[PDB]
């Protein structure tokens, strides 16, 4: 019907009308078929499907029917199209709005997009830190008709939160039909983020008391008001919900019954390949700050995807519950080194590894319990500094005291322990008189 | 006034409802435009001290940013009033009437907010010693507008009551007295120079 | 800040609304002392100006009247009669019937 | 445990949606429009 | 020399050390050739600064003296201290001749009005109080700042007096009216030291700035704010609107000033330098490592070419100018 719109002269023919649904279809029963899985069952409910579909498909030997959207023009188009190469402006290098386009990025976008266009609820599953928040955000900068709320869910959650939200962004309104909810502002949908929709603890009876709420308001379209027992119908408000894998630790699976209208899409952790072009990007931003230094970005980014992928299989959360490394301790490392940069007019290529060394172990190391597992970082920190970057002074950039701060000096930069006990020591003497 | 005959008339039972809904719509209508003429007036003196002062954003620079946020604003609602300058459209525009009320808040605290630069512009002109506050800011904010300025020559001189223009309103010709007594200059004073 | 008397005789002056074109008429209805009548020797005079101490003198508009409907001047100087024409009401005006 | 689901929100969002309703709902859009005022910005809606 | 640009030098004249404890403050006698520092060990001990030849030490009180200062005669010092007291000495007789209590906490400035007839002071307890000269009675109290208040100065003519809070805001009072001017709050984190600008130097200013000559021919008073987080800020009092911020401390600056000629500023800082501000380019030309630790104030000399920097090394230098 857009299309039309768009061709008022050449209305949609019957035969581009017969090409663009066949061709939409496949591609409807592989986001909706597997689009809770991974991407080897993607590529495998494609390969059932070439076998016994009729519909035209992408003649690529080994790229999967998943990568392929269905044009307008009713033809198969990769999406491969539509990641360019972008350059991001240095002032805006890892910043939470910006967001590098990757291959999982509009595939996930255009499917939320799809099902928020409309107003189905869907829940977003995946690792923590695998960017299910940034895409449904994305997601929702092509909606400008849309507002979100933020609310996340914990073990005590209870249907309260939700009502609190509902004063705070929506009105009662009285109406012939009944009490009608609508957001206090007229025009845009409400949408309510859930972040951690699978915390709230099951009863002993294993029914979680928020999930039925939502459950409620979504297939029967409102609740009940509990101080004077009356029907409220809901207008204008969609769910939106976010949560990690049911299997890991303190999360409980949805009901069933709560499943089948809400849709579900995975969101794995990008890959080494998927890293390396994402921070890569955000690594030759950041670095054209120093322009003698432009020549490093790519074994700097290669040096912080390799480290961030030892660490991520060493530390698991079976020896400790804290122990998670997302791409967002890699977006926090780029953010330290491009703040430790900003001020600095010129670095030698020791200092960017010491800067680089200093980040890791404010990130990796400061979370670990035990000296083994800290030993380790420290060790592993230097080898894979040296794999990366040969032939440049080990102990100038290596000198294990790394210590960094902005109390000696205008700027961030590597302040040397003796100097900084003795700063400290007369800020102690100031601090014992005032506070 | 037709209205309250026909409220006394023996037949208005038979149209209680709708001869009521214009009460509510005239009373509104006089609401609307009681605020309106007044914020216009204030808006219209206030502009010319905004506009027409050099040294007024230097020596009050926190509240002439004030005045710019107010103008605006003040312009995007007579610029749709202009899109559509029906009488009912105009009454029936989202919140027409609580944004009039904070305009004659927002003036009327920029006004008070002008004490000391109308005390130091009464230095210039020794006379302006002689006007009120709010009679000396339309006289300076409706420098441009001659015609107003009729009315406040006798708090200014002993006997001119008001001043005497050419067609253009650029070139001073004479004065008038309450009595309709006129004097023509020599050398009639040009407003342009 | 204009006071009740000089707020209502500033917007008769101003007629925004038309104040001008009407018959305005003020009435003091009260009693009266030199203590604030004396205020309006100049607006009763042939001056017809109400002088305010922050110098702002208000011209008296001719289609306005000061009215005062008082039951006595024991306490009203000689300066507040003579600027005012006196129309005296005793009681048999105003008969039973 | 109260104590934590208020820390809870206040933590990711920055505000707590259930902790002013009321006058101190209405008391909080009074210094909201004067602390605006104070840095410069000048803001009227109880939503921005 | 020239007689209004002369500039400090890194070869030190003198190294005066006495105290033995950090040294607070230093200031210089308006008439005689004479200096007084006063330091944490409740000694305010004075020096003369073209022989470096210690005189005298005032002791009187009884916990660490945190602010001095000198009226327009030379011939009264006012010293507050931490011990809650402010006192008065006879210059001449080197006699403390009145006590004065009234402060509910520690007492971190103290000052005398330029008629000399009245004394301002700022203390902990969240208050400027002012002071009778002759009769040693506190007349007014300055309330409003919400933390303590750690300098108090006043300008040229003695009708405004400034201050700085840990509050992180700077406060322009009227001494008549006790009514605050403004509120100048920029600084991002506590402010430390406040000066005002010389006769000299409202020209300067305005050139600098670019701000455009007013019609009253008053440009209006300019005050420095030296605060904690490395900046130095320079205000308009009439307008309110910081005019420039100065970078390049390396930490927390303690004190601020201008040349007695109104061409350069001069201020000291925990970051164990002296350092010279071009206000007309807003850039930095000499900087002087004054002492081998923080540096707690500076005085510049009204009329000979001598710096005075005192620091918590429990060293007082004088700095030839050339
Ligand atoms: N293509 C990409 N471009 C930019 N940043 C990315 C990209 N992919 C992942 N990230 C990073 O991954 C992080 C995702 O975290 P977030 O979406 O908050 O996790 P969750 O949704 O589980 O809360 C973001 O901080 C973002 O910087």
């Amino acid at each position: 019907a857009q299309y039309n719109a768009n061709h008022p002269d050449f209305p949609m023919q019957i035969e581009q009308l017969e090409r663009y649904i066949q061709r939409y279809l496949v591609y409807a029963i592989l986001w909706s078929l597997s689009g809770d899985s991974r991407l080897k069952m993607r590529a495998e409910l494609g390969e059932y499907i070439r076998r016994i579909t009729t519909v035209p498909l992408p003649t690529a030997p080994n790229i999967p029917i998943i990568d392929y959207e269905v044009s307008i023009s009713g033809e198969w188009s990769p999406w491969q199209a539509k990641v360019p190469q972008i350059e991001v402006e240095t002032h805006k290098v890892a910043a939470p709005d910006v967001v590098v386009p990757t291959l999982d990025t509009v595939r996930h976008e255009a499917l939320l997009y799809t099902w928020l266009a409309e107003h189905k609820p869907l829940v977003l599953c995946g690792p923590p830190g695998s960017g299910k928040t940034m895409t449904l955000f994305s997601a929702l900068r092509a909606l400008p008709d849309m507002e979100v709320v933020g609310l996340n869910f914990s073990s005590a959650t209870t249907p309260e939160l939700l009502l609190k939200t509902f004063d705070h962004y929506c009105e009662y309104r009285r109406t012939p039909n009944g009490v009608v909810l609508a957001p206090v502002q007229l025009g845009k949908w409400l949408v309510l983020f859930c972040d951690e929709i699978n915390l709230p603890d099951m009863d002993k009876y294993g029914t979680q008391r928020v999930i039925s709420f939502i459950r409620q308001m979504v297939e029967h379209g409102g609740f009940y008001r509990t101080s004077d027992q009356t029907w409220v119908k809901l207008e204008r408000i969609q769910f939106v919900g976010a949560c990690n894998p049911p299997t890991d630790p303190g999360r409980k699976p949805l009901s069933h019954r709560f499943l089948r209208h809400v849709p579900v899409v995975y969101v794995d952790y990008p890959g080494p390949a998927s890293l390396t072009q994402i921070y890569g990007t955000f690594n030759r931003a950041m670095l054209r700050l120093i322009p003698s230094l432009r020549t490093y970005a790519e074994p700097l980014t290669a040096a912080m995807v390799e480290f961030y992928t030892m660490s991520q299989e060493r530390f698991t959360q079976d020896t400790q519950p804290h122990y998670i490394y997302s791409p967002r301790e890699m977006t926090r490392w780029v953010r330290g080194i491009f703040e430790a940069l900003r001020p600095l007019e010129t670095l030698p290529v020791e200092g960017l590894i010491r800067i680089w060394a200093h980040e890791a172990l404010r990130l990796f190391q400061d979370r670990l319990v035990e000296d083994e597992e800290r030993r380790w970082t420290d060790e592993n920190i230097d080898t894979v500094a040296l794999k990366h970057f040969p032939n440049i002074d080990r102990e100038k950039a290596m000198s294990r005291p790394i210590l960094y701060s902005n109390w000696l000096s205008k700027d961030y930069i590597p302040v040397d322990q003796e100097e900084l006990r003795d700063y400290v020591k007369a800020r102690l003497k100031v601090f014992y008189e005032e506070e | 006034n037709s209205v309250s005959a026909m409220k006394l008339s023996p037949y208005y039972k038979v149209f209680e409802e709708d001869a009521l809904s214009w009460e509510d719509k005239l009373n509104r209508i006089m609401a609307l435009f009681d605020v309106w003429i007044d914020v216009q007036r204030r808006w219209v003196y206030l502009e010319g001290i905004f506009t027409g002062s050099a040294d007024i954003k230097h020596l009050l620079p926190v509240e002439t940013q004030r005045f710019q946020s107010i103008s605006t604003e003040f312009l995007a609602l007579m610029k749709k009033v202009s899109k559509s300058p029906l009488v009912m459209d105009v009454l029936n525009i989202q919140g027409v009437q609580r944004s009039l009320e904070r305009l004659a808040d927002l003036l009327g605290k920029i006004q008070k907010a002008l004490g000391e630069y109308l005390e130091r512009e009464r230095s210039s002109f020794p006379r302006f010693y002689f006007v009120g506050d709010e009679d000396l800011l339309e006289i300076i904010g409706n420098s441009k507008n001659v015609a107003k300025l009729q009315k406040h020559f006798k708090k200014m001189f002993a006997g001119v009551s008001s001043i005497i223009l050419n067609e253009d309103n650029s070139v001073v010709l004479g004065i008038s007295s309450r009595e309709g007594e006129e004097v023509m200059f020599k050398t009639p004073v040009s407003i342009t120079e | 800040t204009d006071g009740l008397f000089t707020h209502v005789l500033r917007k008769i002056i101003d007629s925004v609304r038309g104040e001008l074109q009407k018959r305005q008429w003020i009435v003091f209805d009260g009693d009266v002392d030199p203590e604030w009548v004396e205020n309006l020797n100049s607006v009763l005079d042939d001056n017809k100006l109400l002088t305010l101490p922050n110098g702002e003198r208000l011209s008296l508009p001719p289609n306005v009247r000061i009215m005062f409907e008082v039951q006595d001047l024991k306490y009203a100087t000689l300066a507040t009669v003579s600027r005012c024409g006196m129309v005296w009401f005793s009681e048999d005006v105003l008969s039973t019937d | 445990s109260g104590f934590l689901e208020r820390m809870n929100t206040l933590l990711a969002n920055g505000e707590v949606p259930g902790l002013f309703e009321g006058d101190e709902y209405a008391t909080l859009m009074t210094q909201c429009k004067e602390g605006a005022q104070k840095e410069g910005l000048m803001l009227d809606s109880h939503e921005e | 020399r020239d007689p209004k640009e002369w500039i400090p030098r890194p070869p030190e004249k003198y190294a005066l050390s006495g105290h033995r404890s950090p040294v607070t403050r230093v200031i210089f006698h308006p008439v005689f050739s004479v200096m007084v520092s006063a330091s944490e060990d409740a000694t305010i001990k004075v020096w003369d600064y073209e022989t470096g030849d210690f005189e005298r030490t005032l002791k009187g009180h009884t916990d660490s003296v945190q602010d001095i200062s000198f009226d327009h005669s030379g011939k009264l010092l006012a010293s507050c201290s931490a011990d809650m007291t402010i006192k008065l000495w006879d210059f001449q007789g080197f006699e403390c001749i009145r006590t004065m209590h009234g402060h509910d906490h520690n007492v971190s400035s103290v000052a005398i009005m330029p008629n000399g007839d009245h004394i301002v002071s700022a203390s902990r307890d969240k208050t400027i109080k002012m002071w009778e000269v002759q009769t040693g009675y506190c007349v007014k109290t300055f309330t409003g700042h919400r933390e303590w208040v750690r300098m108090v100065r006043p300008n040229q003519d003695g009708t405004l007096i400034a201050s700085c809070s840990n509050d992180q805001t700077v406060r322009v009072w009227v001494v008549a009216t006790k009514e605050c001017k403004a509120e100048l709050r920029e600084h991002e984190h506590v402010v430390e030291c406040i000066s005002w600008a010389p006769e000299s130097s409202y020209s300067s200013i305005s050139e600098a700035t670019g701000s455009e000559t007013k019609k009253s021919g008053k440009p209006g008073p300019f005050l420095l704010s030296g605060s904690r987080d490395k900046t130095i800020k320079m205000w308009d009092v009439s307008t309110g609107m910081c005019l420039m911020t100065l970078v390049g401390h390396d930490n927390w600056v303690r004190g601020v000033l201008f040349h007695s000629g109104g061409k350069f500023i001069l201020s000291c800082a925990d970051d164990k330098t002296l350092r010279v501000w071009d206000y007309k380019n807003k850039r930095c030309m000499k900087t002087l490592n004054a002492h081998e630790h923080f540096v707690t104030s500076l005085d510049f000399h009204k009329t000979a070419p001598y710096v005075v920097t005192g620091s918590v090394d429990q060293t007082v230098k004088v700095w030839e100018c050339r």
